[PDB]
RNA sequence: AAGCAGCUUUACAGAUCAAUGGCGGAGGGAGGUCAACAUCAAGAACUGUGGGCCUUUUAUUGCCUAUAGAACUUAUAACGAACAUGGUUCUUGCCUUUUACCAGAACCAUCCGGGUGUUGUCUCCAUAAACAGGUAAAGCUGUCCGUUACUGUGGGCUUGCCAUUUUUUGG
């Protein structure tokens, strides 16, 4: 019923934490009810670069922390 | 006006109603919105000309 | 409306305890926790449970995947109880 | 250890209660609030981990659980 | 907001290549177009190819893609 | 003899809450919102913090059954002898209360009824400069008048937040005997006229932004509240939103349906009459007319409250406010409301930079707090201060700094301080203090030990480091709204009494803060103040309460300040630096009345009003009403300040009758120099007094303008009024909608 | 009959209700509690003997403490008693030479704002400051108007998602916005102490002072000398009376 | 205007001479 | 807010006709121009219980805390939505001395009365309420007696309802 309020945390180079004790860097470019994460692509976890937009179901995601200080 | 208050006063009443009406549950001009608001402040003198 | 909905943006400010599926133990202030409990930390401390031990400035959790979440003591005496 | 013919979680209210959990962990204490998730908020919540015996236990207090992490619940006595 | 949903409506209009990672799948990666759409993540992909991944190319045809697995959608 | 204050501890009116629980989370900065609750002359904000008590706290003792049931309005943040026998409120008196949302997250609110008497709006400034958000409490039957404009465009001018608790609603459905559909348009003209005087912002009971009352029956609602308590069942629950922002509106609804355009055959009524006040006026109307055994049945059927067997042999006012207070059955959507209208990063990194100067930020561990006024509270005399940054406790040693000096000390900043012990601190309540050892960021508490080393306002810090006071903000002296205008003129009856009578006004210029005590040359004390009732009530304190002497105090006087008109005829040079002398520009003077480097000066002035260029580029300063224009630079700027401190001791003592000089721009065509400053300051008040005097003199008289709410055929007889008293003019004749009432804004002088 | 048919069975009592219970704790009569017909049949009824002076702000000058500040300041008002001056009062400072005279300081003035106006004040009572401004209308058109009607005095006012269908409003079951006694109801609300309630105490026959409404409020009109004189008397006794609290 | 309680003129409701429905003086003296 | 599950209730159909356990009972209701005792002008101000702390011996004072209660009047402050009278002293008037006065103040009083609590008495209407200990008072307690503690019909609601990411229909 709740939408996510992260209006003010747009275009942040997010840690993201997933399945698998992974990491995927993003920033915030959009999201939605669902929060489904629109992220441009970055050095993703001896280290790769794949995608360029990734859209993220949200239960993949563990956590994530925003690294834009 | 005040002829019609005093003998057909139930009528003016009326009036008076279908004023307010078109008034306000119409979208009336501006010059009649202007008729509708002289007409009000005679009511409320009850024509002092 | 869920009663530990609202006791978790009853406990919003204090220094809370968040265990994951994961084991992932932070513990902060909390900023966020919607009705769907989307929960924002500051001043994040956080404990692996393999030892590893890490500070960060802003974290944001999606609730989908949270074990439990230890309020402080504060809480107990009021005001959502009587 | 006894109960009385109790019909649902609400009238058993702030009893002592051990929680089995899908990670291997037993809450035991008392309770302060539920949900339709069955989401306890334990009252004096001791977490115990049996890592492979020893039972590590855990001071917590308060503790708001969400409910899909929990099994079943058992009612041991009364408060106080 | 720039939507995922017209994210995804994006995707329809590129069709750039794509790699996704799954949800609790480990070895698998699903490589190639973004067609479909849904109000959930229902969508289609033909000529798919599973690539495991460094951490070969096994024979794959088509996929509906019932988004129950999903960790990326990407192009 | 002069307050109602509970001084004991066990006397203090126990909570529903927890106090030691509200400490406990006043910790956190984000939690605690401060409420200064302004209005116009008695709006109901006084009696709307009695909804608030009565529903914080278990048994109030100053409730009496006059009270407890509901006839006498308990007025209870009034607690001056004043307050008691005026019927105002005369100072900021406020409570600290937990408040729960609808989704019963409980915050601190620090509320602050600012007295809401024209006259007394100094301290309603205090009020705006000491709140996050502002319940602008307005009148129905009264409308937006032009104290509410004021009240809404100075909460804009502090970055304050704005929420509206439309007051008054039995005054609709019972003083004027109006129909839902008069009633719901008189609502839509008071609501229109909102949207109009706020910049780009909307207000509607579709948001969280317009709070619904009438304070004396128990009651307030916002049309969230009301879905939330009784259309939650009939709805299922996903659908409460998108019906919530269809109430308000040309919505109408039928059976299931909504068109924003009305039925055939049907012609009923719009969505917010229907599901709104259709029910409210059935609730007014039945509980004052129906029988008592249906009314039962109505409100258990309906609106799921029992009446007890004490609540049916009530009174109709008392039986119908504790209807109310059964229906609307607390405040918790006032307080939703407030949670939903303030955040905190979007609003209060701007209102802590125009009430100081707009920096980047201050390290949390110095402290930073503003004292907005010394109270004479119960007891001793307290200081209101909110804490922006740090964090106070008993026996901390704190610096003061009065604000009058801080923006010199700003200069010295741009680039030695009183520092008085905290005694003790409380919360302000309400006729309680609450001894609190610690408080916190965003809390407005009450220290005693302040209240020496300043006048007015303060700005009260602890610095650890060096580098640290660096970076430090200080606090503007506070703009107080109106300017200080009447005036009497005071001397003690017997001159032995002197010395008393002059701490007395110390107490005054600490406690009242808008008034402002100049003693002149004879022994006399003007004192000004921002009206009438203001003055009336500073002399009941002077002789009842601090001097307790008897006083001679003049007639009604005013400011007459001095200015000019025409062209100086005359650029006579004086030794003991020849400047003539121009009339400022009616725009230009009422643009440098609202108080609006170099080259953005020189473009402004180029751009807008027609300057010169050499006009422009050669400026000394600016005293408020009154320019310096120049016309050998080392010569110039060697006395540059002396100069200018010489200029503003010659227009704040003008030459006729030592009065202010405002509205004259003085243009120093040349000067003839050779232990130097001794003569310059002299030498430049005379040349500024024979630049006034070449030109014609005026002398200005300050012209209230007046708020007049009279019933429309007692109209002429205000133009009597207007036309008796000379100087006096009508300028706007405003039909009030929906009353018998006309609200004149003329104007009269002082 | 069928105008006054509540209150006709028991008005002209010796004593009106001593017999029955529902209305009067009992028969010895020290309790009274009303059905509002009963109560709007006694407020119509005894028109000549109320106040229809229901505003509160209509006494603005002829307060208690109006009269207690004219009293203390040796000073008249036109419809208010004079007494004594309670201090006898004898001789730079405020001289005509200082003064400057635009308005002249009416003693209306000197009573309602009692500290600017007066040197030298004592034993002044702070004055009540007026009430809002009441905005009552007074439905007075022979019985012909609703209770909730837009008087003739009032300015005008110049300016998919589906539900279920049995989803009603609140209250939807009645019809009536007002009912046969909401016209007499509110015109009860709205009227000053004893009728505005519909339970109480019994206060004796000597201590219902029923003329006492008539000197408490301005003269009517072109009343001759003696009867200004008594009004001026009565107000003169009741503020000796409440100056003394025995 | 006129009363009322009665219709008649001259007087007000409070000075009316008939129950609140819902001549010659001695003079010359 | 139709229904079902649950809980509670009375009319009950039922297990014992036990030992239990809840509720209710261990001498009524309405009142009365009935009186008796309190109590009613104040740190906005009240008591109950308990702890702790200070005198040169812990006594009568006075505080800090914990909880349970504050009936009656009180804010345009007052038991009374009304209002008299008397005394003393001072200051005015009438004056021809006092009483009787004019009329203001200050401090006191006296009268018509009033509220609330408890006790008792009286009137009207009714009617396992049995035994034992005490106080200034009560089912206060012990023994004890009805519906009845284990189901179903009939009422009330304190609740829930009428797989597709964030819990309950699978990592
Ligand atoms: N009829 C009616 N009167 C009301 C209502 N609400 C308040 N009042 C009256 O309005 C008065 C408002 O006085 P307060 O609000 O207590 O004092 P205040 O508003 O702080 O006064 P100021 O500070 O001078 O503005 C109250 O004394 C009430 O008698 C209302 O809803 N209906
Ligand atoms: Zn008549």
């Amino acid at each position: 019923v709740s939408t996510p309020e992260l209006k003010k945390y747009m275009d942040k180079k997010i840690l993201l934490n997933i399945n698998g004790s992974r990491k995927v860097a993003g920033i915030l470019r959009g999201y939605d009810i669902f929060l489904n994460v629109v992220l441009d692509d970055a050095m993703e976890i001896n280290n790769h670069q794949l995608g360029l937009q990734t859209v993220i179901r949200g239960n993949s995601i563990i956590s994530l922390e925003a690294l834009d200080a | 006006g005040w002829k019609l208050a005093l003998v057909s006063k139930k009528t003016h009443d009326m009036i008076w109603e279908k004023l307010r009406y078109i008034l306000q549950t119409q979208e009336l001009s501006s010059t009649l919105r202007e008729s509708l608001e002289t007409l009000f402040e005679i009511r409320q003198k009850d024509y002092k000309s | 409306n869920g009663i530990p909905v609202k006791l978790l943006n009853e406990a919003q400010g204090h220094i809370v305890s968040l265990e994951l599926t994961t084991g992932a133990t932070y513990r902060g202030k909390l900023v966020e926790s919607e009705d769907s409990m989307n929960v924002q930390l500051r001043d994040v401390i956080a404990t692996e449970p393999q030892g590893a031990v890490t500070h960060m400035d802003q974290i944001f959790v999606r609730g989908s995947q949270i074990k439990f979440i230890v309020v402080p003591d504060l809480l107990k005496n009021a005001p959502l109880f009587k | 250890i006894q109960v009385a013919h109790s019909s649902r979680l609400a009238n058993l209210i702030d009893y002592k209660l051990r929680v089995l959990t899908q990670d291997g962990r037993v809450y035991i204490g008392q309770l302060m609030a539920f949900d339709k998730h069955m989401n306890l908020v334990l009252n004096e919540c001791i977490e115990e981990r049996v890592p492979k015996i020893k039972v590590e236990k855990r001071v917590l207090g308060l503790t708001i659980l969400r409910g899909e992490q929990i099994l079943s619940t058992v009612v041991e006595d009364k408060p106080l | 907001m720039v939507p995922p949903i017209n994210c995804i409506f994006n995707f329809l209009q590129q069709q750039t290549p794509v790699t996704i990672w799954l949800f609790e799948q480990i070895g698998i990666r699903i490589k190639g177009k973004i067609v479909g759409f849904d109000e959930f993540m229902n969508v289609v992909i033909d000529e798919a190819v599973e690539i495991p991944v460094n951490s070969k190319g096994t024979p794959l045809g088509k996929i509906l893609l019932k988004g129950d697995n999903i960790t990326l959608i990407t192009s | 003899e002069h307050t109602i204050f509970t001084q004991l501890k066990k006397n203090i009116p126990k909570t529903r809450y927890n106090r030691d629980y509200m400490l406990s989370m006043a910790n956190i900065p984000e939690r605690i919102i401060n409420v200064g609750v302004i209005g116009p002359l008695h709006s109901g904000k006084t009696s709307l913090m009695d909804l608030l008590v009565i529903d914080s706290h278990k048994r109030i003792p100053d409730m009496s059954k006059n009270v407890e049931l509901g006839w006498k309005p308990l007025r209870y943040l009034d607690n001056l002898k004043q307050e008691i026998d005026r019927g105002l409120s005369i100072k900021l008196n406020g409570s600290t209360l937990l408040c729960t949302d609808l989704e019963s997250k409980s915050r601190m609110i620090n509320f602050l009824d600012a007295p809401g008497h024209v006259n007394f709006m100094d301290e309603t400034a205090v009020a705006l400069a000491a709140s996050d958000l502002v319940l602008i409490v307005i009148d129905v039957v009264e409308g937006v008048t032009f104290v509410v404009e004021q009240l809404i465009k100075q909460s804009i001018k502090n970055n304050v937040a704005m929420c509206f608790v439309i007051n008054k609603l039995d005054r609709l459905i019972l003083d004027l005997k109006l129909p839902p559909m008069d009633a719901y348009l008189k609502l839509n003209h008071i609501i229109a006229n909102i949207n109009s005087f706020t910049k780009g912002n909307v207000f509607s009971p579709i948001d969280n932004n317009i709070i619904f009352a009438s304070t004396k029956l128990g009651f307030t609602f916002t049309i969230k509240e009301f879905v939330s308590y009784y259309y939650a069942h009939s709805i299922p629950s996903s659908k409460i939103d998108d019906f919530t922002t269809r109430l308000w509106g040309s919505v109408y609804y039928h059976k299931g349906n909504f068109r924003t355009k009305p039925f055939e055959n049907v012609e009923k009524y719009p969505t917010f009459v229907e599901f709104i006040l259709i029910p409210l006026y059935k609730i007014f109307s039945y509980a004052l007319s129906m029988e008592k055994d249906k009314l039962k049945n109505l409100l258990r059927s309906n609106f799921r409250v029992n009446l007890s067997q004490e609540a049916l042999q009530y009174d109709p006012q008392p039986f119908l406010k504790h209807v109310l207070q059964l229906i609307f059955r607390q405040q918790t959507g006032l307080v939703d409301a407030i949670t939903r209208c303030y955040q905190p990063f979007e609003l209060f990194d701007n209102k802590t930079a125009h009430l100081s100067i707009p920096g980047k930020s201050t390290p949390e561990g110095t402290l930073w707090a503003h004292v907005l006024k010394t109270v004479d509270y119960g007891g001793a005399e307290w200081s209101l201060v909110r804490i922006y940054s740090g964090l106070l406790k008993r026996g901390d040693t704190v610096r003061i700094l009065d604000t009058s000096q801080s923006e010199s000390r700003q200069k010295r900043q741009l680039h030695e301080t009183p520092s008085c012990e905290v005694e003790e601190i409380g919360l302000l309540g309400g006729r309680y203090v609450y001894p609190v050892h610690e408080a916190h960021k965003g809390q407005i508490v009450l220290i005693k030990g302040i209240s020496s080393a300043y006048i007015k306002s303060a700005t009260l810090y602890s610095v650890k480091s060096k580098e640290d006071m660096k970076q430090l903000k200080f606090f503007k002296p506070l703009d107080y709204i109106t300017e200080a205008v009447f005036k009497i003129v005071l001397q003690p009856l017997l001159p032995r009494e002197l010395p008393k009578l002059l701490d007395a006004l110390n107490k005054i210029s600490k406690y009242y803060p808008g008034v402002i005590i100049k003693v002149e040359e004879s022994g006399e004390h003007v004192i000004l103040g921002n009206g009438e009732l203001y003055m009336d009530c500073l002399l009941y304190d002077l002789r009842a309460s601090y001097a307790k002497i008897e006083i001679k105090i003049s007639d009604p006087l005013t400011v007459f300040s001095e200015s000019c008109s025409n062209e100086s005829f005359a650029s006579i040079p004086v030794s003991n630096i020849s400047v003539a002398a121009e009339p400022m520009d009616s725009k230009m003077i009422q643009d440098l009345s609202r108080n609006t480097n170099p080259r953005k000066l020189s473009k402004i002035l180029r751009t807008e009003y027609g300057w010169d260029s050499l006009a422009s580029r050669n400026v000394w300063s600016f005293y408020n009403g009154n320019v310096l224009i120049n016309d050998s630079p080392e010569l110039l700027s060697k006395y540059k300040e002396q100069i200018i401190q010489g200029f503003y001791w010659a227009v704040k003592e003008g030459p006729l009758a030592e009065e202010p000089i405002y509205g004259v721009q003085y243009k120093l065509l040349s000067i003839s120099v050779p232990v130097m400053k001794s003569q310059i300051i002299p030498l430049m008040k005379k040349a500024c007094y024979v630049g006034l005097l070449t030109a014609i003199p005026i002398l200005l008289e300050p012209i209230y303008e007046v708020d007049i709410t009279v019933h429309a055929p007692l109209l002429p007889i205000v133009e009597e009024l207007m036309k008796k008293r000379r100087g006096s003019r009508i300028y706007k004749t405003i039909k009030v909608a929906g009353t018998p009432l006309l609200e004149v804004r003329g104007q009269v002088p002082v | 009959s069928q105008d006054d048919e509540y209150v006709k069975d028991w008005l002209y009592d010796s004593r009106p209700l001593e017999e029955d219970s529902k209305k009067v704790n009992g028969t010895s009569y020290k309790k009274w509690s009303f059905d509002l017909p009963e109560m709007s049949n006694l407020y119509r009824l005894s028109t000549p003997l109320r106040d229809e002076v229901t505003d509160k702000n209509y006494y603005y000058l002829f307060d208690k403490k109006s009269f207690f500040n004219g009293k203390a300041l040796n000073n008249a008002i036109p419809g208010g008693p004079k007494f004594e001056p309670l201090y006898p009062r004898e001789e730079e400072f405020n001289s005509i030479d200082r003064v400057i005279f635009r308005v002249p300081i009416r003693s209306e003035y000197k009573v309602a704002f009692p500290h600017l106006y007066n040197s030298r004040p004592r034993s002044v009572r702070i004055p009540w400051y007026n009430n809002p401004v009441s905005c009552i209308i007074q439905n007075d058109e022979e019985y012909d108007t609703p209770a909730l009607f837009f008087d003739p005095s009032l300015n005008p006012i110049p300016h998919d998602f589906t539900l279920p269908e049995d989803f009603a409003p609140l209250l939807a079951e009645e019809e009536e916005l007002i009912l046969p006694n909401t016209k007499d109801a509110m015109s009860l609300y709205h009227s000053p102490f004893p009728f505005n309630r519909t339970k109480g105490k019994m206060v004796r026959a000597q201590d219902v002072a029923l003329a006492k409404k008539w000197f408490l409020q301005h003269p009517d009109e072109e009343y001759p000398v003696k009867v200004k004189v008594s009004y001026q008397k009565l107000l003169k006794n009741y503020v000796l009376n409440e100056l003394h609290p025995t | 205007s006129f009363c009322r309680n009665c219709g008649e003129a001259g007087h007000k409701e409070k000075d009316c001479m008939e129950k609140p429905r819902k001549v010659l003086v001695r003079a010359t003296d």
